[PDB]
């Protein structure tokens, strides 16, 4: 096994999320700068990443310290979102003022609490310009929008900003206690549509109808089938082999298009005219079935229908062999919407309701991808929200309060560690530095002054280091929930601490 | 092609070459003597207070090299004891003879002033022999009580001595019928009343195997009817395996339980063949050993082959290589199985055993690295007390006699010598290295002693010697050191041949080439 | 290489060959010999003290000395004493015409000193004849020459191989009036002492003796290098444990495919089987059933040395085998072979010519060493019968020669005057030899050899009386060569030298 | 190869002694600093644990072997006690090099550590005789539990932990047998649990449940079925498992394979129990059926679990379906299966109020690593819990006792005029290495730190309270409570101080150098 003492150990526990977290650091806080992710080890790519694991992951992580962060900055923002940025450059900060500390010959342990305890203060003070805006629902509403517009932001999204801020308010203003994941359908597919999205009304589906169908269904029940059939229908005699030589093998083929047929005999004892199922059918098939005169709907999607009994009233269930082993779904309509060029059978039965499908169109997975997140984030930042509608002001001003004031307790507070807790103060105002020159302002006079300038109770005014301007973090939006910003401190704030009680690293 | 050399080159080769590897016996042996784990290969590493199993387990790759390996070795089969010093000792000559060889001089004749003095060597010794069986006490026994005290004391245990002192001589008075190391063989265990060995004439067993019948399988009898078993079984029975089906139509749940019943059968072939005790060396399946405990006939599963080889010695055994006992004689017996756990784990002792001719400690070590060097104690006693028996006549230990030894032939250094005084003088000088390379591996100085010894030899003495604790002056004799005189005659003829022998070989060819 | 060019083959490389070869003998010849670990494509350590036994070991390049080692065995065949003698004479012999060569005497010149000289002393050496001895039979007497002669081959027992190799090449024959090449063949054998060998004249098979005892007075056999696992014409059997079915059948057959075996065996005759190959566990107990004598597992040595003395020769397969395979003896017997339980034949007049020496000791080094004794033991007793002469132990006879091819140096006078003063120089290397495994200078022995100057008896042998060196009789102190050796072991040095002293570079492409 | 001899072997042992001495001083306690250590397969382990740290080095030397092998002897009995037996080692090595370069022989000096090791474990001895019963020593169980479930930093709330460890250590080890058992206790866990998810299961708990809750969740006192026979997939032993290869075959084996379980379900319910446990369980098909045929039983049971569930519960051992008899069942005092608190963890018990010979404490946590995390930490709690309930003996740690220890010991060791009165008054020194070490990861000067304990013992001359071992500034053995049992830190001595010496008495080794092993 290879033993790594302190001296790399401590060194490498710095340079792990120091060499992500600049990276990171980049796309986060405000946006000055971003990572584009130049992609070869695995293929000739160029790419453009706001996302920390997108940025993490596919970047070798192979440094032991930071696979910790990796590891669990991605947790973070798997939790309350967009964490992989927040615990990496947050922690690399601490890094650097660990090595400092370190560099000044001064324990780990008596760094732990010297940050560990700065650390609550902080979240203390995060605490204070915590605002709760939960006053009415269009301050709910209004907030939960600053806080949906404050995890999208420093990220690209296209037309995704303003219509999910409405979505992800409107997946909260339904369910009332909580947001909706389990209600919007996330729906992707090409449409030409750049990013443009909308609330779905039902749920499309995607499928060319054609052979003999007639495409349109109008006065549609649908039949629910949680068991479709996939080419041949699964029963006692459902499988043989003949084959005893070449000629069979192409003789096979043929045997099986006879099990197309037997389908048949379920769906017609059922009698429904619409009957929609998991399990999709070909167009060859598409003959055998469509002549049957009776409509059979392939893969008709479980959160689809999710969606219906849920908004419908009625009932999705599981395990479908006979009509009633799942309650009848109720539509108005079982329809081809035509986008485009594309050919989408659409099941209406409701509209907008508590649970809302959401047709994503894009030429673009990635975007949709880190849309989906950010949404993913927000919503959750949002339904802490619901929770915790708190708004603590972002942008390094949270930095800044946390930083006058623990700096100011390790003042008073320790009589050794205040060593630490200014250090972690200055960890606090780091964040805000590397942004501001980003859109060319002075970080140090910001740090020094608007700090100090806003924690004599400015608050509200605050970093603007998009234009690098003072400005109000209320009133600029510039804020979000206090958990998910306590949250990007518990991670950060952990994740240095360990690496850096880390003395010694067996390897292998 | 072959390769050789003659001359000088090749002695001066020769004798260097000798002198290397002898050298890492040099500082092994003593209470204080320093133990040799050697690692040969990798994961292979062993620790040997005798050069002969080194010897062999060194790389010897000269004429001079190999000769050492045999002629301690010779020395360990003779008293079992004294490996290292012959090896300190033919060598030893090497450098005592290097300036006379350096000098160039060398009749080959020299090599006989070794064998010359060795006689008067191998005569002193058995001229000062003396029984130490006769005189000491009438039972001798405490002699051996004595000896086992000593030769106890010898490796570890001052403490523990007086208590297996007793056990020893106790062991050693029933294992001389037939005299075999491993029949007085210590069987561990830990957790117990510690620092104290319990001898049985019978034989504790470390390994017993069962669970469901772990402590619910009869573990008691007032006469084991033992298979000693080599076998194995699983959790079923032979079965056709060839062209066989599970799963079929009406042979799923037969087959399963046909595999099961004979199982049962040759599980059951140990038990009605007049096994209350099933020793099986071999894994017993999980249901299998449950079935043991069904059956009421005790289950050992992956006994140690020396307890089915100390079984079928104490217990008039012998080792089945089937299931079904093949004879009675075969089927072990004892008057008495008992398990008893001695620190919470199960032992298999067979005791009141027919034969009962391996005899067993039941040894408790005080901790991790202490525990081993008094089982060690307890063998060294066991060897030298049998030996304080075996050979009746005993010098003083510790190198007592050497010391007068060098001064006898220093006589005749002085008295004799045309010339070869050099020659008495080099072989009285490998006399006293041993006691030098005892106390001084110890880190006191034997020089000194070792001339106040002779120092005190000088007005008279012979058995003043070094006692190694302290390792200072003392007799050896009065001190109850002892081996038997002829351990040193053993020592005096093999060491000093393998000078006279490496010497007389100017010469060394190698057919292979290089 | 063994390719050369430069006038090394001339004027070096047979100095080079000769006392590579040589200086063991110089500490390997005389009252004794040290002897010289020799290791081989197997790695052990044999101790050397004939010239023949470590250069047989030994592998050269040398295009000089590969002459020589052939005169060796052919000195030890003959007489094997003198073997040592005769390397350390041609060293004596060559080197002397480096001088020459430096004082510019040429080849066939200085050659033709050595030979008219060596033709001289080859006269002489009848004349150099000290007294005479031998017995036919008698133990003690014949084993003095048999000690003297392993003397140099010999550190160990003198006397005590001396009366055993006597004894064997004597009691080996109804005469020893005659005596050839293996009249004694060794069963080496471990335990005991090397001194309680023991002469048992018979073919010892040290192998195992399996079988039930049938016969004793017939000791009979039919010799197989053919294992019995059921090898016979018409099926040859093995053990195969391949199958267990297999096996029940192997045990039935067996006994049956053993059957026309030792029937086969019987069948020409014999009670006593020697097997070079396995015996089955049911061929053997068949023979246990069959009651014949199988001798199982045996050497190539035991089936060989049998195969030797009965005259008979070993069957790989199984064939009725006729006479010429099946050879008879005194009697089978169990006896112990210098304390040793296995199957001792008894050989005389049956077919014979076989003594068994067991050769002893705590290792094969020991059976070695006092194999190279025995074996001259051998030689030198056919010398013995051949002469009976006893010419002065090696080294006292020089002294005589030396003076007289002295002056005979100067009843030569042109250039083989030095040269056969060389010549009488070449006699005198060997008591030098004594005297060097003495380490004592032969300077002084040389002078005291010539105190008295005559050199009938006085000589500087190995002892620790040559310690300070001293002159003893070898003539009286029982050690007397045989004239043969003292003219063979002058010959072929002398042969081989010449021959190998005319050599010019190697042509090579 | 080769032989390295004397100063070289000398820089042979404590060379590689000392380097490991190092990883664990700054693991030392609970203020060490933990160590995350990654294999060459990605893995990682954060470990302040010298036994975990042990497991996680394969380094190479008699050392690293002795090192991997010493502490594990202390981790298992005492627990708590696996690092400084090994740092104290290396210290007592770095200790012989200066004192054979004084020209003190290394044997010279090695009676004298373990002469000196005398003084240090007689005055442990001398620190508390206490043996309390198990009734009252569970407050002293869990108050070292504080300390011995401290260190791994799952501790307080953990008192279900410490109290667990109470009585599993007493349900199978005896107070009076004072014969270990960590064989008997089942040490048992399942991630997505939580550390403050804690339970001491009396019998065995069976991972699997009742083939349906639509049959009752409890089966009554004992009536467990000890049961080798497929109503699943057998995977026999003797042959190999193959399924039906043909159409007709899936006809013929549901049909026959449905009514010999209906059969056996009930022959198990004929033969008797209301608990069948199968070491070949219930198909689902078989589960339908152990429904219909109206019997409660479990599905699958290990294939060691068939003889746990009999000997762990004492229960009379039935070994298969055709060796079903009444009187032969697996016991229980009742069985049910329970829900932890966490679904996610969910067995059958088995319990054992009749007899428990495997008790079992069921840890849970979010993940396996906080599960482990509370494992080894209840093990050595376990551990010191079972030495303490077997003998209550304890002693204040974090070096106080060694810091009172050698300066009796130095003393003592001056007392006999033999060379080893300097060698053992050396030997003194390095029990004052471990609180040092100790006091380097509590983020204070050991220098200065002991020596405030020294005037400590100047003032007690016995450890009672010390210095900080946790990182507070209340510096306290006792109101800190840090105590470990009297025994395990002697054992640390007795493990640690001899394998110096004995490594002292064998310095002759044939190696081409240390990496061998």
């Amino acid at each position: 096994a290879d033993e790594e003492r302190a001296e790399t150990a401590r060194l490498t526990s710095f340079i792990g999320a120091i060499a992500i977290g600049d990276l990171v650091k980049s796309t986060l806080g405000p946006k000055g700068m971003d990572k584009i992710l130049l992609s070869s080890g695995r293929d000739a790519s160029l790419m453009v990443t706001n996302d920390g694991a997108t940025i993490l992951k596919n970047i070798g992580v192979d440094n032991p310290a930071a696979k910790v962060l990796v590891d669990m900055s991605r947790v973070q923002d798997d939790e309350v979102g967009d964490g992989t940025t927040s615990v990496t450059v947050l922690a690399a900060e601490l890094l650097r003022e660990a090595e400092s500390l370190i560099a000044k010959k001064i324990h780990p342990q008596t760094i732990i609490a010297g940050w560990r305890e700065a650390t609550k203060a902080a979240r203390e003070a995060l605490l204070s310009s915590a605002v709760d805006h939960g006053s009415d629902e269009v301050k709910f509403r209004q907030d939960l929008m600053n806080i949906a517009g404050t995890t999208l932001s420093s990220k690209l999204l296209t037309h995704h900003k303003d219509h999910f801020t409405k979505l992800a308010v409107e997946a909260v203003l339904r369910l009332k206690g909580s947001g909706n994941l389990e209600a919007i359908h996330i729906i992707k597919k090409l449409g030409g549509s750049l990013a443009d999205s909308y609330l779905d009304e039902g749920f499309l589906l995607d499928k060319k109808i054609g052979v003999n169908q007639p495409k349109r269904i109008e006065n549609a029940k649908i039949l629910i089938a949680n068991t479709g059939m996939d080419t041949d229908k699964i029963k006692i005699f459902g499988s043989r082999v003949r084959v005893d030589s070449t000629a069979k093998v192409a003789e096979i083929e043929h045997a099986e298009k006879e099990k197309m047929k037997e389908k048949v005999e379920r769906i017609l004892k059922h009698g429904i005219n619409c009957f929609i199922n998991r399990q999709l059918i070909y167009n060859y098939p598409e003959q055998l079935f469509g002549a049957a005169g009776v409509m059979a709907i392939e893969h008709a999607d479980f959160a689809g229908v999710e969606r219906l009994a849920l908004v419908t009233g009625g009932e999705i269930a599981s395990t479908f062999d006979h009509p009633e082993l799942v309650k009848l779904g109720s539509c108005k309509l079982i329809e081809e919407v035509m986008i485009g060029e594309d050919k989408l059978i659409h099941f209406s039965g409701v509209a907008l309701g508590e649970a809302c499908t959401i047709v994503l169109r894009g030429a673009t997975q990635q975007i949709l991808d880190e849309a989906e997140r950010s949404l993913h984030d927000a919503l959750c930042v949002l339904a802490q929200t619901v929770k915790d509608s708190r708004t603590v002001y972002g942008g390094g001003c949270s930095e800044m309060l946390m930083a006058h004031a623990v700096t100011q307790l390790a003042n008073r507070t320790p009589g050794k560690e205040a060593v630490a807790m200014e250090s972690y103060a200055k960890a606090l105002r780091m964040l805000p530095t590397i942004i501001a020159d980003n859109a060319g302002y002075d970080s140090a006079d910001l740090v020094a002054q608007l700090r100090a300038a806003h924690s004599e109770g400015n608050t509200t005014a605050g970093l603007d280091m998009r234009e690098g301007t003072i400005g109000d973090m209320a009133i600029l939006g510039i804020t979000e929930s206090f958990q998910v910003k306590r949250q990007v401190l518990l991670s950060a704030a952990e994740a240095a601490e360990v690496i850096l009680r880390v003395d010694n690293i067996i390897k292998a | 092609g072959t390769d050789s050399s003659q001359g000088i080159p090749q002695l001066v080769s020769n004798i260097s070459a000798c002198q290397v590897i002898a050298e890492a016996v040099r500082t092994t042996l003593g209470p204080r003597g320093m133990d040799k784990l050697i690692v040969d290969g990798r994961g292979k590493a062993t620790i040997s207070n005798d050069g002969a199993t080194i010897l062999k387990l060194l790389d010897v790759v000269h004429p001079a090299a190999k000769t050492l390996v045999d002629i301690a070795k010779s020395q360990d089969a003779e008293v079992g004891d004294g490996t290292t010093s012959v090896t300190l000792l033919a060598a030893e000559f090497l450098k005592q003879v290097k300036p006379y060889v350096e000098e160039g001089l060398h009749p080959q004749i020299i090599i006989r002033a070794f064998r010359t003095a060795t006689q008067l060597a191998v005569n002193k010794i058995k001229e000062i022999a003396v029984t130490v069986k006769k005189a000491d006490k009438v039972e001798q026994r405490k002699l051996l009580e004595k000896c086992a005290m000593t030769a106890l004391s010898s490796k570890l245990i001052s403490q523990q001595k007086a208590f297996f002192a007793k056990m020893v001589v106790d062991a050693v008075m029933m294992l001389d019928d037939l005299l075999q190391l491993k029949m007085i063989g210590i069987k561990k265990v830990q957790g117990g009343a510690l620092e104290d060995s319990q001898l049985v004439a019978g034989v504790a067993f470390k390994k017993t195997f069962s669970y469901a019948g772990f402590e619910m399988q009869p573990k008691k009898y007032h006469n084991p009817k033992i298979a000693l078993l080599n076998v194995e079984l699983e959790l079923k029975a032979e079965k056709d395996n060839a062209e066989i089906r599970v799963h079929t139509v009406e042979d799923y749940q037969a087959i399963v339980d046909a595999e099961w019943n004979i199982l049962y059968d040759k599980l059951e072939k140990i038990h009605h063949s007049g096994a209350k005790v099933v020793l099986s060396k071999l894994p017993i399946g999980d249901v299998a050993t449950q079935y043991f405990a069904d059956r009421d006939m005790f289950c050992a599963g992956r006994v140690p082959e020396e307890d089915l080889k100390r079984t079928m010695m104490a217990c008039g055994g012998s080792i089945q290589t089937s299931v079904n006992a093949l004879s009675a004689d075969v089927l072990g017996r004892c008057q008495v199985f008992e398990e008893t756990q001695i620190g919470g784990e199960r032992y298999n002792f067979f005791t009141g055993c027919p034969k009962a001719k391996t005899c067993t400690f039941i040894l408790r070590g005080g901790a991790e690295q202490f525990m081993e060097e008094t089982e060690r104690s307890l063998h060294d006693a066991i060897m030298i007390v049998r030996r304080a028996i075996k050979n009746d006549s005993v010098v003083a230990g510790g190198g007592a006699i050497e010391m007068e030894l060098s001064k006898y032939l220093r006589d005749y250094s002085r008295t004799i010598p045309g010339k070869q005084q050099l020659l008495i003088g080099a072989y009285a000088k490998a006399l006293e290295i041993i006691p030098r390379q005892l106390c001084d591996n110890a880190g006191f100085d034997a020089t000194n002693i070792l001339n106040k010894l002779r120092a005190r030899h000088a007005q008279g003495g012979t058995w003043y010697g070094v006692d190694i604790n302290n390792e200072d002056i003392a007799d050896n004799f009065e001190a109850f050191v002892w081996e038997p005189a002829m351990v040193r005659i053993n020592a005096l003829t093999a060491a000093s041949e393998a000078a006279c022998l490496i010497v007389s070989v100017d010469e060394t060819i190698k057919n292979p080439r290089s | 290489a063994k390719h050369f060019s430069g006038l090394e083959e001339a004027v070096y490389r047979n100095i080079q060959a000769c006392k590579e070869l040589a200086q063991t003998t110089r500490t390997a010849y005389g009252p004794n010999g040290m002897n010289k670990m020799v290791i081989n494509h197997l790695e052990k350590l044999f101790v050397t003290n004939d010239a023949a036994t470590i250069l047989r070991e030994l592998e050269v390049q040398h295009p000089a000395a590969k002459m020589i080692v052939m005169a060796s065995h052919m000195q030890e065949q003959e007489v094997g004493d003198g073997t040592n003698f005769v390397l350390v004479f041609a060293g004596a012999l060559l080197e002397l015409a480096e001088e020459l060569l430096r004082i510019g005497l040429s080849v066939s010149e200085v050659i033709e000193g050595y030979e008219i000289a060596c033709r001289k002393a080859h006269e002489i050496l009848p004349n150099l004849v000290c007294c005479s001895a031998k017995n036919l039979r008698d133990i003690d007497e014949v084993s003095s020459l048999l000690r003297t002669s392993i003397m140099s081959k010999q550190y160990g027992n003198e006397v005590f191989l001396a009366k055993l190799i006597a004894q064997a090449c004597v009691s080996i024959f109804p005469d020893s009036g005659h005596f050839n090449v293996d009249n004694i063949r060794v069963c080496k054998i471990l335990g005991s002492g090397i001194s309680s060998s023991s002469v048992l004249h018979g073919m010892v098979f040290k192998k195992e003796t399996e079988g039930d005892v049938t016969s004793v007075k017939d000791a009979k056999i039919a010799v197989y290098s053919c294992p019995f696992d059921g090898m016979i014409t018409e099926t040859k059997g093995t053990v195969l444990i391949k199958t267990a079915e297999e096996l029940m059948n192997f045990s039935k057959g067996e006994e049956n495919l053993m059957d026309a075996q030792v029937k086969a065996i019987a069948d020409t005759g014999a009670n006593v089987v020697v097997t070079g190959g396995k015996v089955a566990d049911m061929a053997l107990h068949y023979a246990n059933k069959y009651n014949i004598m199988l001798v199982r597992l045996n050497s190539k040595w035991d089936l060989r040395r049998l195969c030797k003395t009965v005259g008979a020769t070993a069957l790989p397969r199984l064939t009725p085998p006729v006479l010429e395979e099946m050879g008879h003896c005194d009697s089978v017997y169990l006896s112990e072979v210098g304390d040793t339980q296995v199957v001792v034949f008894k050989h005389e007049k049956e077919d014979g010519a076989i003594s068994t020496i067991v050769l002893r000791g705590s290792t094969d080094n020991l059976m070695d060493d006092i194999e190279r004794a025995v074996d001259d033991g051998v030689n030198t007793f056919k010398v013995l019968t051949r002469d009976k002469r006893l010419v002065p132990g090696g080294g006292a006879t020089e002294i005589e020669l030396a003076k007289q091819i002295t002056s005979y140096g100067e009843t030569c006078p042109g250039l083989e005057q030095y040269a056969i003063k060389k010549f009488a120089e070449a006699f005198e290397a060997i008591p030098r030899a004594l005297a060097e495994n003495s380490g004592v200078k032969a300077n002084e022995v040389i002078s005291k050899l010539y105190a008295v100057h005559q050199e009938g008896n006085k000589n500087v042998g190995l002892d620790i009386e040559a310690e300070v060196p001293a002159v003893k009789d070898m003539l009286e102190a029982g050690i007397l060569d045989t004239y043969l050796g003292k003219y063979w072991a002058i010959k072929l040095a002398t042969n081989a030298a010449v021959t190998v002293l005319r050599v010019d570079q190697i042509i090579m492409a | 190869k080769s032989r390295l001899m004397g100063l070289e072997a000398l820089k042979s042992h404590i060379m590689a002694a000392k380097a490991v001495a190092n990883t664990m001083r700054t693991s030392l306690g609970p203020n060490g600093l933990d160590k995350m250590m990654v294999d060459k397969d990605g893995d990682v382990t954060v470990t302040n644990d010298g036994a975990t740290i042990l497991s996680m080095m394969d380094v190479d030397h008699q050392i690293a072997k002795l090192m991997v092998e010493l502490s594990k002897s202390q981790d298992d009995e005492i627990g708590d006690g696996t690092t400084g037996v090994v740092v104290l080692a290396g210290a007592l090595l770095e200790e012989a090099e200066q004192l054979l370069d004084r020209g003190i022989h290394p044997i010279r000096i090695a009676d004298g550590y373990e002469q000196a090791a005398r003084v240090a474990i007689e005055h442990l001895d001398k620190i508390s005789d206490s043996v309390l019963v198990d009734i009252k020593d569970t407050e002293p169980l869990i108050q070292t539990a504080k300390t011995t479930l401290g260190s791994k930093v799952v501790n307080s709330c953990h008192r279900q932990m410490a109290e667990i460890a109470v009585n599993a250590v007493l349900t199978v080890a005896d107070m009076e047998r004072r014969d270990v058992d960590f064989e008997l206790i089942k040490v048992e866990g399942k991630v997505g649990g939580r550390l403050e998810d804690t339970k001491l299961i009396k019998g065995v708990i069976v991972d699997k449940d009742f083939s349906h809750p639509q049959m009752p969740k409890k089966v009554e006192d004992a009536k467990i079925a000890i049961l080798t026979c497929p109503f699943e997939p057998p995977k026999p032993k003797t042959k190999h498992k193959l399924d039906v290869t043909s159409v007709e075959d899936y006809k013929a084996l549901q049909k026959y394979e449905k009514e010999k379980f209906e059969e056996m379900i009930q022959q198990i319910k004929e033969t008797g129990a209301n608990l069948a446990i199968c070491q070949w369980g219930f198909d689902d098909e078989a589960n339908h059926l152990l429904l219909q045929n109206n019997l409660p039983a479990v599905r699958w049971v290990g294939g060691p679990e068939i003889e746990l569930i009999a000997i762990a519960t004492g229960g009379r051992i039935v070994p298969r379906f055709s060796e079903l008899t009444a009187e032969k069942l697996g016991f229980a005092g009742l069985v049910q299966e329970i829900s932890f608190g966490t679904t996610k963890d969910k067995m059958l018990v088995i319990e054992q109020c009749k007899n428990s010979r495997a008790v079992t404490i069921f840890i849970r946590g979010g993940n396996k690593m906080i599960i482990e995390e509370a494992k080894r930490s209840l093990h050595d709690a376990l551990c010191v819990i079972r030495n303490l309930i077997r003998d209550n003996r304890v002693v204040y740690g974090g070096g106080a006792a060694e810091i009172s220890c050698a300066l009796a010991v130095s003393q003592e060791a001056d007392k006999c005029p033999t060379l080893e009165q300097y060698a053992m008054r050396a030997f003194a020194d390095a029990l004052e290495v471990i609180p040092m070490a100790l006091s380097e990861n509590s983020g204070m000067n050991p220098i200065q730190t002991m020596t405030e304990v020294r005037a400590r013992q100047v003032k007690e001359m016995n450890p009672a309270l010390g210095i900080d071992c946790l990182h507070k500034g209340t510096n306290d053995m006792k109101q800190q409570h840090v105590i470990e049992t009297l025994i395990g830190k002697k054992q640390q001595i007795s493990l640690a101080t001899q394998m110096v010496r004995m490594i002292l008495k064998i310095d002759d080794i044939r190696k081409p150098g240390e990496s061998e092993e």
